[PDB]
């Protein structure tokens, strides 16, 4: 996901991707994991395959 | 003269009147009316007030 929208993906919270793209149950149990990925995924000149 | 019977009716009615009147108090929440509490706040923050 884009960096600015990590903190919305949590049970109970909304947001455009949180609403129409991926949403968690408001009573979810488990863990959410995220980290910076420019090093392995992003390419010079613009990565648009996502 | 008919004090005893009157007292019985008065006490019972005063108890019912208090029980109904207590539905107007928010008890530390932000509104007595349940509908406002459910609507104004999103479901996961509405539940604690409810």
């Amino acid at each position: 996901i884009r960096g600015d929208e990590v903190r919305q993906i949590a049970p109970g919270q909304t947001g455009k991707i949180a609403d129409y793209n991926y949403k968690l149950p408001d009573d979810f149990t488990g863990c959410v994991i995220a980290w910076n990925s420019n090093n392995l995924d992003s390419k010079v000149g613009g990565n648009y395959n996502y | 003269a008919l004090g005893k019977l009157q007292d019985v009716v008065n006490q019972n009615a005063q108890a019912l009147n208090t029980l109904v009147k207590q539905l107007s108090s928010n008890f530390g929440a932000i509104s007595s009316v349940l509908n406002d509490i459910l609507s104004r706040l999103d479901p996961p923050e509405a539940e604690v007030q409810i």
